[PDB]
RNA sequence: CUCGAUGUUGGAUCAGGACAUCCCGAUGGUGCAGCCGCUAUUAAAGGUUCGUUUGUUCAACGAUUAAAGUCCUACGUGAUCU
């Protein structure tokens, strides 16, 4: 299920994993406002 | 048409008059049965195409019955032949080469002597009975300790399926 | 798409009607084509509880061919309940008695062993020849391919076929053959 | 005790479901579910299988793009096995990197 | 005029990337059906003295033979169409809920 | 003929064919020789 | 006329699938620019209806579209009528066109925003545990907050290059 | 190639021999190098029981395989090629290559059962009435053993047992 | 496994099944002339006696028979009997 070809490319096997997909915050205040950071 | 081989023609609806001797030349004697012929009538043609079998069928009926004890819609079709109601209507596998206007009177005389027939009826109806008289079973003896078991059928199965298998012999309708 | 709301659940839960042909055709690449279709397993609105399978004719049943010695490896057992019962033909003995039953029970096996299975079998229609009666054919929308490629006999090749291939081998002049 | 255990069946069946669905999907253009689940993700698309499925049902246009994006992927891949690493990598191979 | 997928059915589809090789983008217009590809609407299908009345074909049949004709109809078993007892009938949910 | 697991020639007239899907030894001198693949 | 690899025709000689001619890459490359400059007319013109996104929120993935409600399954820190913007949005489709994200679309790209209109809680959810003759059964009760969404808008920018 | 003809005329029998035509290999093989004419035209593991335009080439007018001496086949190659035929000749491939049928008797009809893939003579098979356990499952062979090596394109290799 | 019970050896009754075949069918070998045998391959549709004696299964004996098969079925079957 992709987990071999992510690891090839130094991404984790895992796309719930390190990077942007999870690291990111969820949403921001629609005015612009940065969002408190995500408990996880 | 002529007779051909493999060509089947039509039977007939008689009734069971009774038994009676009749003597051989060689002094043998044997039983026959006298089947009398009762206003008998082809009712039906049937084409091989509409039976939906590998024959042609040809419908003949029996005994004058009333009309008043009869179903509409078989008097529906007796009034469009034209005939009375017959108490039995029997079908009969023929050749294309066999059929007959359905009216037609038959007679005894489509037999001849010499000829070898197979006759159809309903047995004798014996109502419920048990298994001596229904299947040949021995039963049981009649004395030397037997309790309540004279007319059994005995043991149905075997212990180990637990069951009676379809097809068992056992008391019923005769 | 803009449909009314009946006329869209129409369309979308509506029966095809496929045509298949088992003309050489190993009866079990028949059978499971169309158990997917009779199920609706090729619908992305597929559910077990939608109801959604389609129907699928399929002729030429007499002339489905086996991989194989299946034709006399191949037994069908069944049991008529009585003592002695037991009865047990192969695929061949089958396929002279009734030309549909053996790709009717390469499909009845292969759906789902439910309750839902008879009626998919009310949607499936079997003809060992090329004869389709007419209502069931203007009801057809798409004949699906063949499952195998049948192979040609050496002599359906073109000529030009015939000459494309090389003579491998020189066979001696002084020969019989 | 059936309805606490079942929270695991729910969750399993529902991927069963929409593989299916998916499935189904993929055939109509021609891929099987796994050359189109393996290469969406070479491509860095990361929809998951509950949103393919629902695509497939109600954005069948974009379902056909994802389809034919996986199944150019999956040529990029043929190509690429022949040849020994000399030829570049194809357009849609490239894998956009993060640090 | 390599494809991926034919053009031909559903949508013709062009797949691109941006220049910076982030964003895959799809172009996907509708496939119109052509109209040689269209059949014409199916229009084909005395000295009466009396109005035509409306030859009412009032026909009653039994059980089985009723449930034979609906599964045929339908293409179905015969199972669906007996009915069910009083029990079944009062527990099916009468207002169930509906979402849009 | 015998029924064998292992057949064996038992002279010079007998010969080894196989039909209906065995080994058979076949003799025309000495059909005593006669076998069958078991 | 024979290469030292040649094999004559045969069943097996080639593979069974048809060969494939990939698009030379400078041709593509420009065939591409053209593309993504079509679809960015699009937008420009605003030649497209409704669109729908996919977003990644608490977790899981969402196939949305205005006026769409969202169950989440967590409480959120936001008050009832608060606006906000979803800022993973993976695909914006429209009826002719859809960009897709490696694995997110640019902000720049594509704006979502969502309205919290409910914070409330599930209906309770029973936990029983039963292991036979061994006087083992346990029950508990548990609601989990959930916040509803309304998703309000989704707008796209024609910043396609 | 090379007949036989017996002419009576007279009460006199005269038997004699005629050179016909021969067919030559088609020039410039893609591997001179190669032994047998398989090798020779990089024909190894890529042929089957279907490709008749090659099986057709090593056998009598009747149907029957020629010998390896005057093929130059492989003796590898040749139990290939002997297999692949009466493959074919089982699944209909060879319309033409049939017994020669004596005092142009008439055979009786036949039951047409189509098939293919067919590894032992029909009439050689018994029926398997119990099919044991799954893990002693009595199998039934499609293709010959000869063939495993065969290119396979897919990932599994040829199931030879069904 | 069953001791808060799965009671009964032989017989009666009704028998289901295996085939390792006693008889009837089709074969091969034979130290098979023939008549009988012996041995093997195939065949389980059909059949396979009545008595004296012993509680007996077992056996012996008297008469037969195409033959008086071997086995399993909770040592088939006792809410059917003895
Ligand atoms: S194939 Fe080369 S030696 Fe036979
Ligand atoms: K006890
Ligand atoms: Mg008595
Ligand atoms: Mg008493
Ligand atoms: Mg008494
Ligand atoms: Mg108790
Ligand atoms: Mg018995
Ligand atoms: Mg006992």
């Amino acid at each position: 299920a992709g987990g071999q070809w992510r690891l090839q490319q130094g991404l984790a096997a895992n796309p719930s994993g390190y990077g942007p997909l999870t690291e990111l915050p969820d949403w921001s205040y629609a005015d612009g406002r940065p969002a408190p950071p995500m408990k996880g | 048409h002529p007779w051909e081989p493999g060509s089947f023609r039509v039977g007939l609806i008689a009734l069971k008059l009774g038994m009676m001797p009749l003597w051989t030349k060689d002094g043998q004697k044997h039983v026959v049965t006298l089947l009398q012929v009762q206003d008998c009538h082809v009712l039906k043609y049937t084409s091989k195409e509409n039976c939906n079998g590998k024959m042609a069928t040809l419908s003949v009926g029996g005994k004058t019955v009333s009309r008043f004890r009869k179903a509409t819609s078989i008097l529906e079709f007796y009034r469009e032949l034209g005939l009375p109601p017959k108490q039995t209507v029997k079908i009969f596998n023929i050749t294309d080469n066999a059929a007959i206007k359905p009216g037609t009177p038959l007679y005894a005389a489509h037999f001849r002597p010499g000829q070898y027939v197979d006759v159809t009826a309903k047995t004798i109806g014996k109502g419920f009975q048990g298994v001596m008289k229904r299947w040949g079973f021995k039963g049981q003896p009649a004395t030397h300790g037997q309790t309540k078991t004279h007319r059994r059928p005995g043991a149905v199965a075997t212990g180990d399926i637990g069951r009676v298998w379809p097809g068992t012999k056992m008391p019923g309708k005769m | 798409s803009s449909f009314s709301r009946a006329p869209q659940q129409w369309a979308t839960f509506a029966r095809i009607w496929y045509l298949l042909d088992g003309k050489m055709q190993p009866p079990g690449k028949l059978a499971a084509m169309a158990s997917i279709r009779l199920q609706g397993l090729h619908k992305p609105v597929y559910h077990a509880l939608s109801d959604c399978g389609d129907h699928v004719v399929i002729m030429n049943t007499r002339h489905i061919a086996f991989s194989g010695n299946k034709w006399e490896q191949k037994v069908y057992s069944s049991h008529t309940g009585y003592p002695g019962g037991f009865r047990q033909v192969t695929a061949a003995q089958l396929h002279l008695r009734d030309p549909v039953a053996i790709v009717k029970l390469a499909i009845y096996g292969m759906l789902p062993k439910n309750l839902h299975r008879r009626t998919m079998m009310e949607r499936l229609h079997l003809f060992p020849d090329e004869y389709i009666p007419e209502d069931i054919l203007k009801n057809l929308v798409e004949e699906l391919p063949q499952p195998r490629k049948i192979p040609k006999r050496l002599d359906e090749y073109t000529q030009e076929e015939i000459d494309a291939f090389p003579r491998l081998w020189t066979p001696p002049e002084d020969y019989r053959l | 005790v059936k309805c606490t255990k079942a929270r695991y069946l729910k969750k399993k069946n529902m991927r069963t479901l929409w593989i299916n669905r998916i499935t189904a999907a993929s055939q109509e253009h021609g891929l099987k579910y796994p050359a189109l689940i393996g290469n969406l993700v070479k491509c860095q698309v990361e929809l998951n299988r509950k949103v393919l499925a629902d695509l497939a049902i109600y954005e069948p246009k974009t379902f056909k793009s994802l389809a034919a994006l996986a199944s150019r992927r999956r040529h990029e891949g043929f190509a690429a096995a022949l040849g020994d690493g000399k030829e570049p990598e194809g357009i849609f191979s490239r894998v956009v990197q993060y640090h | 005029t390599y494809s991926p997928l034919p053009d031909d059915y559903n949508c013709n589809v062009e797949l691109a990337l941006t220049s910076d090789g982030r964003t895959i983008v799809c172009y996907h217009p509708s496939v119109d059906i052509p109209y040689e590809h269209t059949k014409p609407i199916p229009r084909p299908d005395h000295d009466q003295v009396l109005k035509t009345r409306l030859e009412e074909k009032v026909e009653h049949l039994e059980e089985g033979p009723m449930i034979e004709q609906l599964s045929k109809m339908f293409f179905t078993t015969k199972h669906r169409w007996y009915p069910h007892g009083r029990y079944h009938r009062c527990r099916k949910n009468l207002n169930p809920p509906k979402d849009r | 003929f015998k029924n064998k697991t292992v057949l064996k020639k038992r002279c010079k007239d007998c010969y080894l064919v196989k039909r209906r899907g065995r080994w058979y030894v076949y003799c025309k001198t000495h059909p005593r020789h006669k076998q069958r693949q078991m | 006329s024979y290469l030292p690899g040649y094999v004559p025709k045969t069943s097996l000689s080639s593979p069974p699938w048809p060969e494939v001619v990939l698009p030379d890459p400078v041709e593509e490359t420009r065939h591409h620019a053209e593309v993504v400059k079509k679809v960015n007319e699009m937008i420009v013109t605003g030649q497209y209806g409704r669109l729908f996104a996919v977003v990644h929120f608490a977790s899981r993935q969402w196939k949305v579209t205005s006026e769409d409600l969202i169950l989440i399954g967590n409480e959120l820190d936001l008050a009832c009528g608060e606006r906000i913007r979803l800022e993973k949005v993976l695909l914006v489709g429209a009826d002719n066109f859809t960009l897709l994200g490696k694995p997110l679309l640019g902000k720049d790209l594509v704006r979502v925003e969502a309205t919290v209109i409910e914070k409330t809680e599930s209906w309770p959810r029973i936990i029983m545990r039963f292991r036979k003759r061994k006087n083992f059964k346990k029950k508990r009760i548990v609601t989990t907050p959930q916040t509803v969404l309304r998703i309000n808008s989704i707008e796209i920018a024609p910043c396609l290059l | 190639f090379r007949e036989v003809v017996e002419t009576q005329e007279g009460k006199t029998t005269i038997i004699e021999g005629r050179i016909t035509a021969t067919p030559k290999e088609s020039p410039n093989p893609p591997n001179p190098s190669g032994q047998c004419p398989i090798c020779r035209w990089n024909l190894k593991h890529k042929y089957n029981y279907d490709d008749v335009l090659l099986l057709s080439q090593f056998i009598r007018p009747h149907g029957g395989m020629l010998p390896r001496k005057i093929t130059g086949l492989c003796q590898e190659e040749h139990r290939k090629i002997e297999e692949c035929v009466k493959m074919a000749h089982r699944a209909g491939l060879l319309p033409n290559h049939r017994p020669r049928l004596p005092e142009g008797v008439v055979p009786k009809s036949k039951p047409q059962l189509n098939r293919y893939l067919t590894r032992w003579a029909p009439g050689s098979v018994k029926p398997i009435y119990k099919k044991g356990p799954r893990w002693n499952r009595v199998r039934m062979p499609v293709g010959s053993p000869l063939l495993r090596d065969n290119v396979c394109y897919s990932r599994t290799p040829w199931k030879l047992y069904h």
